[PDB]
């Protein structure tokens, strides 16, 4: 018991020595030259009513016009931001749901929350008529994020401290993923849906392999709580958003972290973080009623969006990075452009 | 330079009267977390000082310092109209505002469903109403007229300003402006003050060995009004009952300080948090 | 298309018409949630609160429970006079009635999902659930709950000399103590009532009544407490009266020490087995929220 | 005991693993946004005339 104890402080010290030897020099340093972005202000295109309760959950659709939103009252509502005018709504059987999807040909839409059960509606059906499609059941613990792979698979993390993939044909799980010491509650595909990470409780993210189903690196570079995670356009990076007021910039090949981003008058927490276009903003929500815009390679802040009356759920940004929406807790949504 | 000296007082209270309701107009309408089922009435009281402070008080200042009238025999009526008018609309709706806190304290259950914004539009036409019957019907109507050479005389110049009325509408119009508010808001906050004595007894008797505020409430709002309206609503009878024993400047003098009362309004509601987070920002 | 922003204007208004009738509906409830320690009666309080109000598989559940209660006593107890020195080794409550409506209600099943219960008193509508996991360290699941009524809790003041069963060396009653710190002083909860419940009156008195295992030896601080002036000794002989206000006077300590006012405890001595609770939440809870209003218009 | 056995055996899976220096790895970075950046709607404002939301 205790012998095996004496390796594991080695191979973890070993970890170390081999990162210490690749570090040559800071990203600052290396672009200390780029000439900054300068301010950037936007003002409010449209604003979205009619929820009865605060929001959690948002996701766009691919075509970048249409947008699913979850709330506590018990609705999904689909909205049209080009004309403001709701598509659906869909009841729910519980009141806590905490988030949603919306599949990449727009045919489906995902739910889920503390009754540890994710439930899938069809959209484009005869008759016009939404109802139920599965109820994918067999897991413990509240979910927390679901993701979806094409028409068929979906991927799900909650706070049992693991990871799942289903198949919605059979209702079974096909794989699971197994090593958190904490509560799981975020996730985001790579571009090409072959690998994904997630952020949890014990102050760590891992990157996981779909096809393979183990584990491949751990970094540990925070002190608090994980509550958002994003994935940089590019494939190789992501950033973190901790539960200690700062968000951190990590890359997968030199497997160590690059830049922080961190002011020294902001104390509140961090509840969603989202990149641009090109990646070069990274924009963060906060618990002090308004969303910052960060710089990707400067860590310069480059304007604040503080049209909200509380706290900020939830966010996201079109697929041709065109528009960033932000729900709250007060049932509004926003559009800035 | 009785009159230069006095007459910035005048402007004094005409200037803060009517910036005084643009704050509370302006921040209830533009601003969301601002609007209430129970700020609809605020509003509508916040506009009847505007008018009040726009339309009545100018008029007389003016005919004070210049001793006559301009403007003629149909603008004098408009004005005493419009006089009655916005004094009747600015009581009454203090009363409704005590029978909805006398609701919502009693019947905490049933104050949801009693009480709507179709319910509350409803109870606010039907006021102003009510308000608007009293004050250009029966003027128009020329149904005020004194019989007597110093009212015929004042009817026939078309250069001077009084007012000379009936004792039997004199009576009608305090009995359905003054003294019918005065009796239910008695009742509702004497009715808040016990509720309020037995919330705090059952406290002090769950956690004893471990009513200031509520009084000092109340009696403030229920001073200011009675203070600034019922010595000119105990003369407005008392001058008609019988003759001569009021002169007309002690009449000016308390109109105008029931005047003011609009004016002091804002300060005594509208001082919620809220409110005042709102005014900082604007 | 001309015709196209037609339908779509003629969609949104049948949707938005819909929402107008589930605003009424939701603005004009009440939600209640129940809290405690394991083992305590959060389930026992919500099935006669349905049964009271609303109102084949159980045959095989009471076996089950039955089967695992002799086997322990027997087996542990080995290490009529084992049940003496129950209190040593786990065990369950429904041990000895259900060997030897109410027999429903000794029932007892472990909980997965959320449980909801929905009831109307006085055309009044009530929206009561309890939230189970098998255990949370840390419950992030917390801030959701922000717009309740009120919180129930529910505390076994008949458990003071036993052990929790993930640890087996932390006093029952004290950890329920601790859970109770942690809630009442919680960042979200900041302007939420608290019904607390001291529930299992009924064990108390057997215990106290029996001479052996003193409450003193426990709580070193009954010994130099004293009654309350301010005593309506129920009925109950005078040594079970003292017992029972040391434990209500521990949670009031903790409540009163904070709260600026926009927080109150409301102490009850319950027993959910029979005794008729369903007014005292509705009494409770028109003076919660009529002290929300008071508290507004500087009146309090 | 038996859970000790699979974490040691986990940790030196990623012992030994091919890794880049950071500067590579920031050149890399910052050449995606160089290249990137003209089609950024939200860093270089788009016109009022194609904007789908003004
Ligand atoms: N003697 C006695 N037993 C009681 C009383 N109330 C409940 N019990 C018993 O105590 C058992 C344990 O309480 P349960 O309700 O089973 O536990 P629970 O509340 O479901 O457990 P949690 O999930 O932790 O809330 C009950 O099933 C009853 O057998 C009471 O007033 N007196
Ligand atoms: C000249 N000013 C008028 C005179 C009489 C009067 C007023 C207000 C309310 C009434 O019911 C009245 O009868 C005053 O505003």
């Amino acid at each position: 018991l205790d012998q095996l104890r004496q390796e594991a402080e080695q191979l973890k010290n070993q970890i170390r020595d081999a990162r210490k030897a690749c570090a040559d020099a800071t990203l600052s340093q290396i672009t200390n030259n780029i000439d900054p972005v300068g301010r950037i202000q936007m003002r409010t295109r449209r604003t979205l009513r009619g929820h009865l309760a605060k929001i959690y959950a948002m996701h766009w659709g691919t075509d970048s016009r249409l947008l699913v939103s979850a709330s506590q009252d018990g609705k999904l509502i689909i909205w049209d931001s080009y004309t403001t005018n709701k598509v659906h709504a869909i009841p729910l059987r519980s009141s806590w749901v905490m988030t949603c999807a919306y599949a990449p040909s727009g045919n489906y839409v995902a739910c889920g929350g503390l009754d540890n059960i994710c439930s899938i509606y069809n959209l484009k059906t005869r008759e016009g008529n939404v109802r139920v499609s599965r109820e994918l059941a067999g897991h413990t613990g509240y979910l927390s994020c679901c993701r979806f792979l094409d028409d068929n698979q979906i991927v799900t993390s909650s706070g049992d401290t693991t990871c799942a993939l289903w198949d919605i044909e059979t209702g079974q799980q096909t794989t699971t993923f197994t090593g958190h010491t904490g509560d799981v509650m975020s996730l985001s595909l790579a571009p090409d849906t072959r690998l994904f990470v997630s952020g949890a409780c014990d102050a760590s993210a891992k990157l996981w392999d779909v096809r393979e189903g183990m584990c491949r690196q751990t970094f540990t570079g925070h002190e608090s709580d994980i509550n958002a995670i994003c994935f940089f356009p590019n494939g190789n990076a992501f950033a973190t958003g901790s539960d200690d007021a700062t968000c951190r910039l990590f890359d997968l090949r030199a497997d160590q972290e690059l830049m922080t981003y961190s002011h020294d008058n902001i104390i509140c927490g961090i509840t969603s973080v989202s990149f641009s276009k090109s990646g070069r903003l990274l924009l963060a929500g906060y618990d002090d009623f308004n969303c910052n815009v960060w710089d990707a390679l400067k860590a310069d802040r480059a304007g604040v969006l503080a049209g909200h009356d509380n706290r900020v759920s939830c966010l996201g940004v079109t697929d041709d990075g065109m528009a960033v929406a932000t729900g709250s807790w007060d049932s509004f949504l926003k559009i800035w452009n | 330079v009785w009159v230069v000296g006095m007459g910035i007082v005048m402007s004094l209270i005409v200037l803060a009267i009517v910036f005084g309701n643009v704050l509370v107009i302006t921040a209830i309408a533009k601003f969301e977390r601002l609007q209430t089922v129970t700020n609809y009435f605020i509003t509508s009281l916040a506009c009847a000082d505007l008018v009040m402070g726009l339309a009545v008080v100018p008029f007389g200042a003016a005919h004070i310092l210049t001793k006559t009238w301009t403007f003629g025999n149909f603008w004098c009526e408009f004005w005493t109209s419009i006089d009655v008018l916005c004094v009747t609309a600015s009581i009454e709706t203090l009363c409704v505002i005590a029978v909805d806190r006398y609701f919502a304290i009693t019947s905490p259950f049933k104050y949801q469903s009693l009480l709507t914004k179709n319910k509350a539009r409803v109870i606010i036409l039907m006021v102003w109403i009510v308000s608007g019957l009293t004050s250009f019907l029966p003027i128009q109507m020329h149904w005020y007229r004194a019989t007597h050479q110093e009212a015929i005389n004042c009817y026939a110049e078309e250069t001077c300003c009084d007012f000379f009325t009936n004792q039997a509408y004199a009576i009608a119009s305090s009995i359905v402006s003054f003294y019918v508010p005065l009796v239910i808001m008695v009742f509702v906050y004497s009715r808040v003050f016990q509720e309020a004595k037995r919330q705090l007894q059952k406290i002090d008797k769950s956690e004893g060995r471990f009513e200031h505020k509520a009084l000092k409430t109340l009696g403030i709002i229920m001073g200011t009004f009675t203070l600034c309206w019922l010595p000119f609503f105990i003369v407005n009878i008392v001058h008609v009952i019988q003759d001569n024993l009021i002169r007309k400047e002690v009449y000016i003098l308390l109109n105008w300080i029931g005047y003011v009362n609009s004016g002091f309004n804002p300060l005594i509601y509208c001082r919620s948090p809220d409110f005042r987070i709102a005014f900082q920002e604007l | 298309q001309r015709n196209e922003e037609k339908a779509q204007r003629e969609a949104n208004k049948k949707i938005e018409k819909q929402l107008q009738k589930d605003k009424q509906v939701y603005r004009a409830t009440h939600r209640l949630l129940l809290l405690g320690a394991g083992e305590s009666g959060k389930s026992t309080i919500v099935k006669q609160m349905r049964i009271l109000h609303v109102n084949a598989t159980k045959v095989q559940d009471i076996k089950n429970n039955l089967k695992e209660a002799i086997e322990t006593i027997v087996a542990a107890m080995s290490n009529r006079a084992c049940y003496e020195r129950s209190n040593e080794y786990q065990l369950i409550d429904c041990a000895q009635y259900f060997l030897d409506d109410q027999d429903l209600l000794r029932c007892r099943v472990l909980t997965s999902g959320i449980f909801e219960t929905k009831f109307q008193v006085d055309k009044v509508n009530f929206h009561m659930f309890d939230v189970g996991g098998q255990r949370d360290e840390r419950r992030k699941w917390i801030q959701c709950f922000n717009d309740v009524t009120a919180i129930i809790f529910v505390v076994a003041s008949s458990s003071y000399n036993m052990v929790i069963r993930e640890d087996n060396q932390t006093n029952r009653l004290q950890e329920a103590l601790n859970l109770f710190k942690s809630i009442w002083n919680n960042r979200w909860l900041r302007t939420i009532s608290v019904i607390l419940f001291l529930n299992k009156q009924d064990l108390l008195a057997e215990k106290v009544l029996a001479g052996k295992s003193k409450i003193e030896d426990y709580f070193p601080e009954f010994a130099r407490y004293t009654t309350p002036e301010d005593a309506t000794p129920e009925p109950e002989d005078p040594r079970v009266t003292r017992a029972k206000y040391f434990i209500r006077d521990e949670f009031l300590r903790i409540s009163t020490a904070s709260g600026d006012g926009r927080h109150y405890c409301y102490p009850h001595f319950t027993c959910a087995v029979d005794t008729e609770n369903i007014r005292r939440v509705f009494n409770d809870c028109r003076d919660i929220i009529q002290r929300m209003h008071l508290r507004q218009y500087e009146l309090l | 005991i038996a859970q000790a056995r699979k974490l040691v055996e986990q940790l030196k899976m990623e012992a030994n693993i091919d890794r880049i220096k950071v500067s590579k790895a920031a050149a890399d970075l910052m050449a995606y946004c160089e290249a990137h950046a003209k089609e950024d709607p939200l860093l270089t404002p788009v016109p009022a005339s194609e904007n789908p939301f003004r």
